[PDB]
């Protein structure tokens, strides 16, 4: 619009080609008006900012993709309430927890046996399929 | 970071566009010329001319932008790396000492550490014996505490196998 | 026991961290506005100074 | 992915060379 | 000739035409409480077949005049209206031509139509704090028809200028 | 972020460089001068930029220096990025769950009294820990006065602290 | 009276401080020290180079 | 991120480098111009001619250096906020309610907590 | 007690967070000595050309 | 003309002198076991005054290639070796100047040996893992002269060339 209603931007692939550049960091064809220029100015650091929070976001993710490992300990279990952890409703299994002096089996068995809903299970299937 | 084989693929689509590029650019019967087309892909690959025949210029922009992306990208695995820095050991299980040959392994001189290994019958304990047996030089240490002198002055190149309570004990000191 | 144990409230928000979330537009939707805003000044501006180029032809030339 | 849509814009902005030289060289030759 | 002129026409009554159908109904889609349409002005779910005007504004000042912005559609609605007056304008322009400079103010309120017109679907999608309705594909494909039509028209304004300028010596 | 010495370094190869194309480029022009040749490499060494040669020697030699301080420049950035990562990594101790689950900043009580016997007749299994690295300690973590607890603080910059009443810890606090 | 008037501190300002809304200016002001360093070096230099040219243009 | 009134510092830095190198260009009896100045001044902010007086090619290349790690220590504070996303609480201490008057507060209608209040001698 | 509590190792994530190496010249090196040897070949280059 | 050749000649001389003081002593310096200053050749610390050979490499193959290359220092010794042939050949072409190609071939292996000075510098920082001795100072400022001293050699050689060129016309 504003190019040809006042040269280098005549064309429509001229001032296509140019919107790429600023939208870009590099580049090709200077202009030279005061109207032209300050388009460029506001559209420019505008998909700088928004380039520089692609990059940012990206690299938040990628630091995100290298955080806490998976479960390998009780001390884990312990640590974290998102993922639920049970054991069989009927045996031994119950009654070590149930039974423990130690305080970090003792909130384990706490966890389970105030659990809602219930996180035991009938047989080993049933707790395969959970 | 980002990359063990997908430079060369760069470098393979570096070439392509060039191709592509002066392909476009030197057909039409300036911005020709077989070198100058590839350093104006170079020129396009990092950050610091332009062609008017408007068809090689898409070529370009999404060359431009493919490098955009890719230099993005490797800030962000660089960022990756330098944040965390979480080193891993290299031997995970028992088949890891028969897999290489560069990172020693021993026992002890004499015991029944040794005898175990002598009258295994599993091939990868037969393996591991055959190995020791035949070790140059000696792997075979005096004591514990030898054994425990010799794995920290390898760096990362000799192990010692044992009972696995004095090694958590050893671990733990 | 009855406070720490007994609750339903695991005082460890260090473990299982902020999950990769992307990015919102409400940190966008502010750039855009003074995107639009300067397109708006650049178009006034150039209306303007067009007029005065006009009026400077028709008068003087 | 983005080797994908490189090899995607690239054959494209190809093939749009080819015709519109096709088409500019036909028009060059039939009226000149 | 006229043939540019006939296309940009009908390019600008499709363009309305979309916006139109924009503001009527089909926007968004979001799942509520199952999935439910709108149109910017009252939802519609999937008991089932009842309407209401879910378009409230309550449930810094500047959350409050982004909400103020938000209610009752303050940028499509003067954009729409701004696109019927370029409309309007481009009509008595296309018959008896006798300024040949209003064409140029026409051309620049449909610029600055379709650019309110964006900036009102970005307040709309800021807003919106799941997929999309139709009519937001239909409101996007007109901003593409409205710039195509406005990079046409000034095209055949500067050839107008062009030739009024060759005739003029 | 990076180092007080590689800058050198790099200045070194910068001016280096620009020796290199003031040599070819007047060997084999736009490039004729020094400050011609220094101001491309300039341009090179940084992003943005100008003058284009047309040489292969001079486009090679850019492109050797270019990508070079492109990979330099990325590293700076993402070195600084984890430097601010770092930045705003984990709060300090607010809790006695957090001296025991660190090991690198030491701790201390008095040598007598019932502060002590607290850790001494505990049953909790965190408390029993905290005595046990108290009871174990190499050398001993135990003073003689409370400024002498107030002096190993104060000359620890942040590596010992101290254990006592609250009352006492806010009157020196203030 | 005895624990905060009577003592020889200020106010227990927060917790440590205030709250590290963000990066501190102190690199930012060492640059923009380098930076009017720099600058009012070139400027004293393109001062002297221009009497330099003017004296060799103007007395030939 | 990084900067709450730094901004204008740039901007303020932006309008003086650009005055200098306008006053080296326009001394030397095409690079001329303020508002060529000025533009060229912009594009060497941000990433996207070329003055050859051998004066102001060094203050230039200071403010090109200067927004290089301008822009390299944004992405890095804003890679830093991506990053943590610790959020913290406005109000820490009792004192802080007496400093505020946007965000109320109150007690239950009846009971010696509100006696507590009723019959204080401190005058926070 | 005796093998956790008696040891002298923490090892409930010992691996601490801050490391403040700022950069070694390990990774810079050896991207100094693709910069000699591209500036020699490309010297070379130019005087046989 | 020859007050550049002086110049070129003097900075030479001083180039070559401060690489054999930086090949001689006080290169280095490091706190062992209180301080103690080094010149690449043997350490000698602040009982005091004992020197001693503490250039030892030992206690992937690329770690003992740079050992081996950092060991006895390769490059540095062998860059003296050609700023010595470069002196030595800008020496034979100040006087007696019958070959119009020789200072060419001196330039381009004094640049060489700039080169090569960097190079090794780089290899001696890298092998050193708090200070530095005077030397490694003195080493990089003979680097700019050679470096200064390489342009103004090159700046003549084109001003000769360019006065063969207008007199062969
Ligand atoms: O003596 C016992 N020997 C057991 C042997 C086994 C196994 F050998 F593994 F098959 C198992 N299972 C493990 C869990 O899944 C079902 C089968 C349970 C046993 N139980 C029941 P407990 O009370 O839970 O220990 C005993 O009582
Ligand atoms: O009855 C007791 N009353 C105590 C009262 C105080 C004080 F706070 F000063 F009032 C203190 N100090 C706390 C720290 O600063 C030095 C003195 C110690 C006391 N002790 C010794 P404990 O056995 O270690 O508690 C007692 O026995």
């Amino acid at each position: 619009l504003v190019s040809r209603f006042s040269s280098n931007e005549f064309g429509i692939f001229n001032s296509l080609w140019f919107s790429l550049g600023a939208f870009m960091q590099q580049g090709d064809i200077s202009p030279r008006s005061l109207s032209g220029r300050i388009v460029g100015g506001v559209w420019w650091f505008f998909t700088l900012i928004i380039i520089s929070s692609y990059t940012a976001n990206l690299a938040a993710f990628l630091t995100v993709e290298r955080m806490v490992s998976p479960i390998e300990s009780a001390e884990d279990l312990a640590k974290q309430t998102e993922i639920a952890y049970g054991t069989l409703e009927a045996g031994s299994t119950k009654e070590f927890f149930r039974r423990s002096k130690i305080a970090v089996f003792e909130k384990m068995w706490t966890y389970m046996k105030s659990a809602e809903p219930s996180v035991f299970v009938r047989t080993t299937e049933e707790g395969m399929i959970r | 970071p980002l990359a063990y084989e997908i430079w060369m693929c760069i470098v393979f689509a570096y070439i392509g566009v060039s191709v592509v590029l002066f392909l476009v650019s030197r057909f039409s019967p300036n911005e020709f010329g077989i070198f100058n087309s590839l350093w104006f892909s170079l020129g396009a690959f990092m950050r610091q001319i332009s062609p008017r025949s408007l068809s090689g210029r898409i070529v370009g922009g999404v060359w431009w932008f493919f490098t955009l992306i890719i230099i993005s990208s490797y800030t962000a695995n660089l960022a990756a790396f330098l944040t965390v820095e979480r080193m891993v050991s290299p031997i995970e299980s028992a088949e890891d000492l028969s897999k290489q040959t560069e990172i020693a392994y021993g026992t002890l001189d004499s015991g029944s550490t040794k005898e175990f290994f002598r009258r295994s019958k599993i091939a990868v304990f037969d393996k591991m014996w055959t190995y020791m047996r035949s070790a140059e030089p000696s792997v075979f240490v005096r004591t514990t505490a030898e054994g425990v002198a010799r794995v920290r002055k390898s760096k990362g190149k000799y192990a010692y196998l044992l009972e696995s309570t004095m090694n958590e004990y050893i671990e733990q000191r | 026991k009855w406070w720490y144990d007994k609750g339903e409230c695991g005082a460890k928000d260090s473990g299982s961290k902020e999950k990769t979330s992307a990015l919102s537009l409400s940190n966008v939707a502010g750039v855009f506005y003074i995107l639009v805003g300067g397109l708006g000044l650049a178009m006034l501006v150039a209306l303007i100074e067009f007029c005065y180029k006009s009026r400077a032809e028709a008068k003087r030339m | 992915g983005v080797f994908y849509i490189l090899i995607g814009g690239l054959g494209l902005a190809m093939l749009v060379a080819l015709i519109e030289f096709c088409y500019k060289s036909r028009s060059e030759s039939k009226r000149m | 000739r006229g043939v540019q002129m006939l296309l940009t026409t009908v390019g600008a009554f499709a363009a309305f035409s979309l916006m139109t159908i924009a503001v009527g109904t089909d926007y968004w889609l979001y799942s509520r409480g199952v999935m439910t349409h709108s149109g910017l002005w009252r939802t519609c779910c999937l008991f089932k077949g009842l309407c209401k005007q879910i378009d409230h504004f309550p449930e810094d000042t500047a959350e409050y005049f982004l909400r103020a912005v938000r209610a009752s559609s303050i940028f499509p609605i003067l954009s729409v209206i701004l696109l019927f007056m370029g409309g309007l304008c481009i009509a008595a322009s296309e018959f008896y031509k006798t300024r040949h400079n209003i064409i140029l103010s026409a051309g620049i309120f449909f610029v600055s139509a379709g650019l309110s017109n964006i900036i009102g679907i970005i307040v709309y999608i800021s807003a919106n704090a799941y997929s999309y309705g139709w009519s937001f594909y239909f409101g996007a494909l007109s901003f593409i028809i409205a710039e195509m039509v406005g990079v046409l028209a000034v095209h055949m304004f500067i050839d107008r200028h062009k030739q009024l300028r060759a005739t003029a010596r | 972020p990076l180092a007080y010495e590689i800058w050198m370094c790099i200045v070194f190869a910068y001016i280096g460089v620009s020796v290199v194309l003031f040599l070819v480029s007047r060997f084999s022009p736009n490039e004729f001068g020094i400050f011609n040749s220094l101001w491309f490499s300039l341009g090179a060494f940084m992003q943005q930029g100008d003058i284009s040669p047309r040489s292969l020697s001079g486009r090679i030699v850019g492109g050797v220096w270019w990508f070079f301080t492109l990979i330099i420049i990325s590293s700076y950035t993402a070195n600084l990025a984890a430097f601010l990562t770092v930045e705003r990594m984990v709060s300090p101790i607010e809790s006695a769950e957090d001296l025991a689950k660190q090991t690198e900043i030491a701790y201390g009580t008095l040598d007598s009294g019932s502060t002590k016997e607290f850790f001494r007749r505990s049953k909790i299994a965190v408390y029993e820990k905290m005595w046990s690295y108290m009871k174990s300690a190499e050398p001993s973590v135990f003073t003689k006065t409370t400024a002498d607890g107030v002096a190993r603080v104060r000359k620890s910059k942040g590596k010992f602290a101290f254990l006592l009443e609250s009352t006492m810890n806010e009157y020196i606090e203030q | 009276k005895w624990w905060y008037d009577k003592g020889e501190c200020g106010a227990k300002d927060s917790g440590s401080k205030d709250k590290t809304s963000a990066l501190s200016l102190s690199n930012v002001a060492g640059v923009f020290y380098i930076l009017v360093g720099g600058l009012g070096l070139a400027m004293m230099v393109a001062l002297i180079e221009f009497c330099y040219k003017s004296r060799a243009e103007s007395k030939r």
